[PDB]
Formats: C-alpha cells, structure tokens, sequence
C-alpha cells in the first residue's frame, strides 16, 4: 500500500490486459499483485545465496559456525513454506469458489479483489519493525559474505550476531500475539506455534 | 543449468542405475529409441535434468559406468533400452577389466588408466556451464565397487572442488562370511572416504532388504531380481522436486542442505510404504493424506538395521516426509498438526528440530496419478548402531589373523588399519555428543 | 481486397521495398555494393548516371533468375542529388522506389521522401561494414608478405588487437541496432494488414509504421545527441582507415626492396661497402617508420578512447520514450 | 561472385566432401542428374554460391579431389551422385597416385606433377571474376592429406595473395598408436603450416567424434561409416548465411573476421545439439528458442578434447550461435537477454566480448521446417591443452630414437624439428598472454 521495499532493486513485475478482460484484473489490482512479488521474491533471493554459501561451506568453532547457519537456515526454511502453503490454500479456496457460485460478473470481480486483500494484508505482517529484522538477517548474510572473500573472533562476532536476530525473533514472535484475535493473526499463531513445539 | 552426471560403478551400482534410466521413460512417456506419445511435455514440464539435452528429441542418460567384471554389461545390449545408452560415450563394444576380486586391485588400477579415466568423462562437464555436481551410484559390496571407487572421491574434490558430492551407496549383507570373507576390510576403507572425501552419503542396507522382501512380496528363495524394484523407485522418488517442476528444494542442493546437521554426518534414514499391487482396488474412494505420514515416522518402512531399545536416549534432528501425485493440499497442514501430538520423533533438547513436508506433480499415468506415495529422508542419531556393528565386526577379524599377510603384498606398506578405526569412533562419539 | 490481389499487388510491394530501401536482404545489396564501389571512390561528374543503370541491371541480374517475372524491377530506379562534383561521391548513390498510377494512391509524396532519410543512414551502416571487410582482408594479406622480418613480426600484432577492440564493438553494435528495429516493426505491420478489413485501415497502419521505424533508426526533435555521436564515430572510422595504409604501404614497399637487393647478391658471384651502406640506410627507414607507425596508433586509441566513453552518457539524454530500451543494449555490448 | 574452390584432399578429405555434395541436393530440392523439383529456385532465392553457375540449369560442383590412393575414388563412380561430378574437371577413368604412405611422398610429389597441378584447377578459378578464396577440404591423419596438403598452403599464399584461406580440417585419434606411428610427426609439420601459411581452420577431433557416436547414436562397433554424418551437416551448418538468403555476414569473409582475435590464435571450437530422430514427435507444440542456446556453451556438444578444470582461468572472447529454419523471432532477443545473467562464458579482462545470434531460413523440408537446430562457432583459449597434447607425445617419441633414422634419407637433410616445436610454443604462449 503506502509502504516501500525492502532492498535496493525497484524490480517487478506487471502484467498487460486490455478490455473486457481488464474489468476484472484490475491495474489497480495489478498493484496489490505488485507488492506480493517483492516480498515472496526477496525472500527466494535470500534463500539462493544463503543456499550457495552453505553448499560452499560444504565442499570447535567451525562446526559452531555450520551450527548457526543450519538454525538460522531452518528458521528460514519453515517460515517460508508456511507463507507458501498458507497461501496456496486461500488459492485454491478461492479457485473452488469461482466454480461453486459464479452467476454474476462484478460479484467474481469483487470475489477476486477481496482475495488479494487478504494476500496484501498477508504480505503487510512485516509492517512496523519486521522488514527492519528482514534487513538485519540481509546484514548478516553479506557479513557472512565478507569472510567468504577472506578464506577465532570473527565466528564469535558472528554467534554474537546470529544470536541477535534470535532474540527480534522473539520479538517479532511476540508482535505476532498482539491483536483482538483476528483470523490472519490467529492464521499467525498457530504457523508459530508450529515453530513453538520444534 | 541443474545437469547431474551419474557415476555409475562396480558390480552392484550398475544394474542398481539400469533400471533407474529404465524408470525414467515409463514416467516421462517416451521411448528408449523413438517418441510415440505426445504425453512428454504437456504432461511433464522439465526433462533435461538428469538426461542429456535433446539433438533430435532423443534424450541421452548423462551415465558412465566402468566395472571390472563383464557379466554386468553383457546382459544389458541383449535388453530393448541399451539402445538408449551410447557406444561412444563409455566404452564401445568387447569392454573387459580385471581378473577380479580385491580392493587394492581397482586402487591400483586408477593411475595406470588415469589418462583414459579422466578423458571422456570430462566432455559431458562441460556441456553445461553450471554443473550442479557428482553422485558416485556405486558399491560397497565386493573389491570391484569399493576398490576403484575410493580412488574417484579424492581426485573429483579437487579438480572439481565447487561441485555438490552425494552418493546412493548400498550396504553390503552380513549373514554369513563364507562366499567373501573381505568384508570388514574393502568396507571401512570406503567408509572413510565417504565422510571426509565426500559430503554426503544415502544408506541402503541389505539385511533391511529381505526384511522388506518377505514382508509384503511374499517370495521363497531370495535372488538378486528383486534388488533393483525397491531401489530405482525410490531413486526416481528422491529427484521428484528436481526432474517434476517444484517451488522449494527443487535442486540437489536444496534437499541436502536442509538436513545434514555436521560433515561427518550425514546418514539418512530412509523410508518408502507403498509397494503393493492390490491396494489400488480401494484407493478409488478417496484415501486421504492424513493416514501416510503417520507410519513414516513408526520404524515399519525403514532401511537401516539400527536397535529397537535405542530411540530413547536418541533425537531426531531432521526429517523429511516426501509426498507425491494427488496430495489434497488443503489437508496437508492437517497432517503437519498432528505431528506435535503424538512427538513420535524425540527432538534435541539443544535447539530445533523440523518436519518439512514437500509435494509435486507425479507422471501422467494411471497407477501414479491415484496411489499416495510417500518418500521418507530422515536423519537419526541411532545411526552409530550400524557403525558400532561394522567395528565390532574389524577388530575382532584382526585378533584372528585374517587376510594380514594376504593383504599387504601389493602397494601397501604401513598399518593403515587404526586410521579407520580411530576415525570411525570419532563419527561414533560426536553423534552422542551432539545432543548437549 | 479482391481489388488488391486480382491486380497491382498492395501488399507485396509493401515487402518488396523493405528488401531494398530497409535492406532485408543482403545477397541483392552486397552484389551491388561490391561493384557499386569502384565508381563511388571518384568524385561524381556528368557522366555518372548513364553506367550505374548497366552497374544496377548486371547486379539484379547476377542474383535473379526468377524475379524477372514481378513489375518490381519497373517500379524501382535511382535516385540522385543536385550536389555539386567536387564531393567524395558516396553520397549522391541512393534507390528509390517509383509509383506509377494505383500503387501511387498507398504511396504519396510524403511517404519516399522520408525513405530518404532511412535509405542513407542504413547505405552509411552497410559503407562502414565493407570499407571495414577492405581494412580486415588488409591485415591479412600484407602479414602474409612480410614475413622474414623480426622486428615487424611483433609490430602488427598489437596493433591487429588494437583494430579488433574497434572491430569487434562496431559489429555488436551496428548489426544490433538495425536488426531490432527490423525485428519490431517487421511482426507490426505485415501481420496487422491481413487482419483488418479495410483500405484506410492498409494506410493507418501503414502510415503508423513508416514513422515508427525512422523515429528507432535515426530521425527525431529530440534524437539530436544520437546523430552526433553516430557521425563522431562514423569519421573516426575513416580515420583509423586511411592511417592504415598510409602506413602499411610504407611497410610493404621498403621490404620489396629489400628482397630484390638479396637477389643481387648471388649474381654477383655467377657474374660492397656502399653496398652495406644502402642496407643500413633501408634498416633506418625501418627505424623510423615503426614509431611512425606506433605514434599514430598512440593518437588514435587515444581518440576511440574518448568516443567509446562519450557514445555512453550522450545516448542517455530525452525525453522519456522507449531510450530505457536503447540505453540497455549498449551497456551489454561494451561488458558482455 | 562470391564463389568458393573447395580443395578436397587426402583418404579422409575426400569422404567428408563426398557427402557434403550429397547433402546439398536434397536441401536445394535437385537431383544430381536432373530437375524434378520446381522448389529450387522458389523456396531457395541462391544456389550459385558452392556450386558452378548453370549451363542447362545442372549445377556442377566446384570440386577438386586428389588422393594417392585410388580406393576412395573407387567407392564413388558406382554411387548415382558421380554422375553429378564432372570426370574431366580432376580426373578420366583410372586415376591412381603413388605407392603410399609418406609425409615426404605428397611433399616430393608436388614439385614433379607442378605443371599439372596448377593447370586445371585454375580453369575455375577465371570462371567468375570476383572469387571469394579457397578452403583446403583435407586431413592431418596419414601421409596422403597431411604430405600434399602443406605444399598448396604455401604456392597459393603468393599466387592468389588477396584470397581468404580457412580449412575445416580433422584432427587425427590418439587412442593407441600400433597401426600408424607416424602420427606426431606428420601433424606438426602440417599445424606449422596452418598458423603461418594459413589463416584460418576450423578443428574437428576424432576422439570427440566416438564421445558423441556413443552419446546418442547408439553404437557398439565404431565403424568409418559414422564420420560422414557428423560432419558433412556443420559443413552445410556454416554455409546457412552464405547460401540460404541472410543479411549480415553472409559471406565467409563475414563470419571469420568477427571471430578471430589475431593471427596463430584462430582454432574455433565447434557445437551442434540436434542429431536425433524421435526428438521429432514433441517439436509439434512449439518447441522454443530460450532453451536451444542454454546448452552451447554448456560443454556437452563440443568436439574438442579439453580440460574440464581449466576453463576458470580460461576466457571466452567471441562465441557464435546461430539458429536456422524456424526461429520465433520474436524471442531470440529474449534468448539473448538471459546470458549476461548466468555469465557462462568467462569474458577477457583486458576488452569486450561479443555473443551474436543469427538466422536463415532452411530448405522447404518436413525435417528442416520443423526442428529446431544450433549451430556454434566459438573461440576459447583452452585449446593450448590440444597443443600440450600433441607437443607432450612430440618431444617423448624424439627420445626414443623412433623415426630419426628412418624419415630423414629423402628431401630432409637438416633437423627441422625444432623449427615446429618453437612455432607451437609461440602459439601456446601467446594464449595465455592474450588475457592481461
């Protein structure tokens, strides 16, 4: 909505549709489409050079330094299929929906609109302070980078600093309890309570 | 791109990965010489990922397999899919090898074929400029997989040092030690060089095999037919995310990376229920995805002879619960909630644990697109059992004097017997103390 | 459209000028151009018109042995300026495409006096490809007849390399930038004219088309900083060319002297200190001559230096059109 | 106009430009004996560009073909292409040559038939009055191509002085060396002659050609019969601009100047994907162009034996992909968009480099119009591991003594050995100079 990116690109995607077909798809709703490739596209950047420094890694405080890696790659790794599974189920909910009902057209316009609201509001979880922690955990990754130019204290700047994002986790964990029990935060809990019995 | 060449050696790793290119065509619908249905790419959408790509829509296996015995090759151009496989990129026809049978033979034999060994192999690496890596299909079993195969783990981390290294290896039998008797010797030398030489393993145990082969096949007299059917699924099944389009860990290296704690360990477990015929008369009424994963887990479908006693004080780390075909996605998180209920895996009281859980689309064929199936990639720390029966096995073998003069007259001239046992126990203590 | 097919085909002489005045095909215009040079390096006089028809027939004859059977060959001639003869003679050569009576309603006044305009960009983009293919068959025709020589061995060579830095960048550039604007407005015009319905709707997209391609080739309000730096590379060109041989001539002809002076040598016997006088006065013409050589290739990388860094910032200034598009192709030309 | 003398030469040079005339009748539509096809002159806008231009609309084949042995051309007169060979142009019935097998016999044989050699091969040359340049169609393996051969590249450099010369040339095998032994010794005195005396070749490996016989093509016994086929297509490949009607570098002054960097480093590495039939089957549903040039300069269709680790210090400096037929225009910038992404060809440091894509419509055919094809031209600087190859097997066989005593008694008097090995050094360290 009015918020901005978390990077430095001002990459994205946007799709071309013309009449009758932009009553429904929207360029406005092109918008609300436009916020949720960033976000599910940094997070795929992050998970491709994160990947790539753990396979070179691959090929005492070396097994402590693959020890925070492995936590924090595992953090990333649940977190992310949730956001994907958790919204593949609205997909196909509202893929089922268009077939149950559809009689009218600005109903299965409005049907869709409202769809994307839920996939924005979704994508608006990291409002306040949790794309300031995103770009702590990218800080930390091209702080990981610099000692891959370079091949101890700088493994214990690094436990001080891998132990850092974990208590913003927690933080942001906490953020995540915070509302009058609506269903995306309830949606919110119970994906972080499945990161509660790990 | 993601192009990965299978090494493809000894007597058992051959015929393990010919019906695996063999498993290859039923599911991507196309023929070993020709393409007769049009199912192959509006059915599947990626097929050069482990093939060669296409010349005249003829997908060529990136495969090589060497083998010092010949019985294993001659019965392959017989078979109506050879002709797939070709005579220029291995070997051309009348290929031999050795007499044979011995570790130190194919050790020796690597650097006086060393200029042949690293020529034709090299022309496929550079077919693609992004090589995703080596997985070393070979043997344990016998001096002809475990000989040769020791000799490629260490000049492959080299010159090819930013490669992922990860191998199907198959666990050799102990019933009885009357046919081979070099059992504990040509297996502990392999299995050093397969945790500081080699990132990665896959155990397939074989007393685990006919546990699995009388359980539900039902057969009286246990032949060697048998042990390519639960291997080449599970195979085909382990490269789902990679070959069939997937979103996450759809490479080698998203899988793997996911689940090794450590180097020196990386022993999965792995598990696969559904190899049963008859069960597809009842799979019409909509058998669901919340009944699959609730066996994985319980010590039925497993491959590794490990202690039933010893899950108590060991923790699971990382498990996977591969699902395929028709899943019903919007009961999958249904099955992930009940998994916290019963904490059938014990977890590590030191940090985190995961249960990830991945789907794909399987081939267009009717017994894949209606059958679950589910594909299991644990990692438990029992895993030393199997260690601590391989070493129990080694120094009781030394105290009797076996295969010590009949061992060192050709290229070895030092003890290097306590250099894999002092190695093998330092796997054996870091797994117990990796739960603090 | 029965009108457009039973006769005087619209639509075909639509493509046969893109083969001629776009150049959309080569084997006829470089069997021009290769007889059409010898006549273009001599100042035009009074006389040039009548022998460039039999150059012109000759030539469509040569590569045709069934376009004889179309009207094409009628309704294209020459076209010719009112340029005084004390020029160089490239620029007067120009094709047009002639209309007669119902071609002539498609085609007005307005339309072949902007295919001027993208008829001599294109004609100096094909002359700067084969005075280059003259410069490149040049450096390897004298190396093959000086060899015998140390010194010279080593002082081609680097400046081969110096020539194919300008070799290889004008060639990823200039079959880049007319390849893509025959690409976009080829798949624009020739499939949109069989899908409507009409003659005006032939014009409409016809007279949106012929705007559009010479807007991308050269022509605009704004497009003043493209030409004024496609021209400060197209004399810079011609530069590089001539001090070549103004210089390999001046190391081919000292060497031939130098071989028949050998063969005097053996003569002598069958048949000397002024003899080796002359011979260190040839090594000291091959003394000078190599820094004469060398301090004018100094001058001129020192030239293609600052053009290759002023075609960058000066082709990225106008006024917000598709330049997002031409700013990405230099960048990946000159890198990758 | 843009005619070209094609110099076929040598056991070898004469097979591969056999079929090479063989393939351009049935991409031009014309019989070799006759005109049953009106597709020649309406589907194809040139066919004056190889062959001579027509009398009775019977294009006869520029060609000239010499060998000391009379066995390849015996092979010819019984096939019903002779008939479009001219038996007065090279030959009458009963040709024959020397004994033979001799570096120093073709060497020695040039200088005795010097009035006859230069006599009829030059009536085409003043056939058009514009002549492109001459490609010497020879072979280094044996004594025929390789003694002959090296004394044309030097009476042609001064006589036609202002013509191109580029050869496609094939390299010899080195698999063992019982039946021939002459083998590095009759290969460097010609690769002296193909840097210096020459300015162009094109390299075709014979220990590439069974790594790709046995790729794809199935094969157990390599047979002569394969080398025809991989050959005599790339030949036809490289001639898509120059006889197919193309706008830029449609002649073969065009595309060699924009490859080669310098004089001594012109070697160009050659590719080509598509060489299978039931590819056919799936190229119905608009098979594209952004996945064809992924796998080019992905080492897999290369025909060149290389180092697979030495490719990192190594630098690309001109690669050429050119597509043919069916392209999909619209996309083939698209195609070319996603190489800067991947970076898989490593570029010079020192200045630019250069991928350009061409096309050229094919022959109006059911297997041309249909399937996709790639063919490449690039330049890499490891092919100094080839001239590390052959100079290693150089110097080794001077210090066993082996072809001093027994090559030296005609027309050698000095120890011109060193004058070949300095020369390939100059070329293998120019190489790696060329990247500062």
């Amino acid at each position: 909505t009015e918020l901005a990116l978390s990077g430095l690109e001002s990459f994205s995607f946007d799709y071309i549709v013309k009449w009758p077909l932009s009553l429904i798809i929207n360029r406005k709703a092109l918008t609300r489409y436009q916020m949720l490739f960033r976000h599910m596209f940094y997070c795929k950047h992050v998970e491709r050079l994160l990947c790539n420094v753990w396979i070179s890694n691959k090929t005492k405080w070396f097994a402590g330094a693959f020890t925070l890696r492995q936590r924090m790659l595992n953090f990333v790794q649940n977190i992310q299929y949730y956001m994907m599974f958790e919204v593949m189920e609205p997909t196909w909910h509202i893929l089922e929906k268009n077939l149950k009902s559809a009689s009218n057209i600005d109903d299965v316009l409005s049907h869709h609109t409202s769809f994307l609201d839920n996939c924005l509001k979704d994508c608006m979880l990291t409002n306040p302070e949790l794309l300031k922690i995103f770009s702590k955990l990218m800080s930390v990754c091209v702080m990981f980078t610099n000692c891959l130019q370079r091949f101890e204290s700088t493994i214990n700047n690094f436990d001080s600093n891998f132990s850092a994002h974990l208590m913003d986790l927690l933080d942001k964990l906490s953020m995540y309890s915070t509302s009058d029990c609506e269903h995306s935060m309830i949606n919110i809990i119970y994906r972080l309570d499945f990161n509660g019995f790990y | 791109p993601r192009e990965i060449i299978t090494l493809q050696l000894g007597q058992c790793g051959n015929q393990i990965g010919f019906e695996f290119w063999k498993q290859l065509c039923a599911e991507h619908g196309i023929s070993p010489e020709g393409i007769v249905e049009e199912f192959a790419t509006e059915g599947t959408d990626r097929k050069d990922v482990f093939f060669y790509q296409a010349d005249d829509e003829h997908y060529i296996p990136r495969a090589v397999l060497l083998d010092l015995e010949p019985r294993v090759i001659h019965s392959i151009l017989n078979s109506p899919y050879a002709n797939l496989y070709n005579p220029e990129n291995i070997y051309l026809s009348e290929h031999g090898g050795g007499a044979g049978n011995n570790w130190a033979s194919g050790f020796s034999q690597g650097e006086k074929i060393h200029e042949d060994i690293f020529d034709i192999i090299d022309r496929e690496a550079d077919g693609s400029d992004s090589l995703e890596g080596f997985v070393l299909c070979h043997s344990i079993a016998g001096g002809t997989g475990s000989g040769l195969g020791s000799y490629l783990l260490e000049r492959l981390n080299d010159r090819y040092p930013k490669k992922l290294v990860q191998t199907y290896s198959v666990f050799p039998n102990q019933d009885e030690m009357s046919h081979v008797v070099v059992q504990p010797y040509n297996s502990l030398l392999t299995l050093k060089r397969l945790t500081q030489n080699a990132d990665c393993v896959v155990v397939l145990d074989n007393t685990a095999l006919n546990r699995i082969a009388t359980d539900r096949l039902h057969i009286q007299n246990p032949s060697f037919s048998q042990i390519n059917q639960l291997v080449s699924t599970i195979m085909s099944a382990s490269t789902t995310t990679l070959r069939y389009p997937g979103y996450m860990n759809n490479d080698l290296i998203g899988l793997i990376a996911s689940l090794i704690p450590t180097p020196r360990l990386h022993f999965l477990m792995t598990g696969y229920t559904p190899l049963t015929t008859d069960q597809s008369v009842a799979s019409v009424r909509k058998t669901t995805v919340l009944d699959v994963m609730r066996r994985l887990l319980q010590p039925k479908n497993v491959m590794v002879s490990t202690g039933r006693d010893r899950q108590t004080n060991h923790c699971y780390i990382a498990i996977l619960n591969i699902i395929q075909g028709e899943v019903d996605p919007t009961q999958v998180h249904k099955s992930l909630q009940r998994i916290r209920e019963r904490k059938l895996a014990n977890f590590i009281p030191w940090g985190p644990a995961s249960i990830q859980v991945a789907l794909s689309r399987k081939s267009p064929y009717l017994p894949s697109a209606h059958r679950v199936s589910g594909l299991m990639m644990a990692n438990h720390t029992n895993i030393s059992s199997l260690f601590e029966r391989t070493c129990r096995q080694y120094d009781k073998l030394r105290k009797r004097e076996a295969f010590l003069e009949q061992f060192r007259k050709e290229d070895i001239f030092k003890d290097n017997f306590d250099e894999l046992d002092n190695s093998r126990e330092i796997v054996q203590q870091l797994i117990d103390e990796y739960h603090a | 459209l029965d009108v457009l097919n039973k006769n005087y085909n619209l639509l075909e002489h639509m493509q046969a000028m893109r083969r001629y005045l776009l150049l959309g095909q080569g084997d006829f215009i470089r069997h021009l151009m290769d007889l059409l040079k010898p006549e273009l390096v001599r100042p035009a006089t009074t006389l040039y018109q009548h022998n460039l028809t039999g150059i012109l027939e000759t030539a469509v004859r040569a590569t045709n042995a069934q376009f004889d059977n179309p009207e094409i060959l009628k309704r294209l001639d020459v076209r010719l300026l009112e340029v005084s003869p004390g020029d160089t003679g490239w620029d007067v050569f120009s094709l047009d495409y002639h209309v007669d009576g119902p071609i002539a309603t498609v085609f007005t006044r307005e339309c072949m006096s902007h295919y001027l305009r993208v008829f001599n960009f294109l004609w100096r983009a094909k002359r700067m490809e084969y005075i280059l293919t003259d410069i490149w068959k040049g450096h390897m025709c004298n190396a093959k007849l000086l060899k015998g020589m140390p010194e010279l061995s080593g002082v081609l060579h680097q400046c081969h390399i110096l020539a194919s830095e300008m070799v290889h960048f004008i060639h990823q550039m200039q079959y880049y930038i007319t390849f893509e604007v025959l690409e976009c407005s080829w798949d624009e015009l020739w499939n949109k004219v069989l899908k409507a319905q009409d003659l005006d709707h032939i014009i409409a997209a016809h007279d949106v088309f012929l705007d559009t391609i010479i807007s991308r080739c050269l022509l605009d309000s704004e497009s003043r900083a493209l030409l004024n730096q496609l021209r400060a590379v197209f004399d810079q060109i011609i530069e590089f060319q001539n001090a070549q041989d103004a210089l390999y001539r001046a190391a081919l002809e000292e060497l031939q002297q130098r071989l028949q002076f050998e063969e005097r040598k053996k003569e002598r016997e069958s048949e000397t200190a002024a003899e080796e006088d002359v011979e260190n006065k040839r090594i000291q013409e091959f003394q000078e001559s190599i820094p004469k050589m060398r301090s004018q290739l100094r001058i001129l990388t020192h030239f293609y230096q600052g053009i290759v860094q002023q075609f960058l910032v000066l082709l990225t200034t106008s006024t917000d059109e598709s330049l997002r598009f031409l700013s990405f192709r230099l960048d990946f030309n000159e890198h990758y």
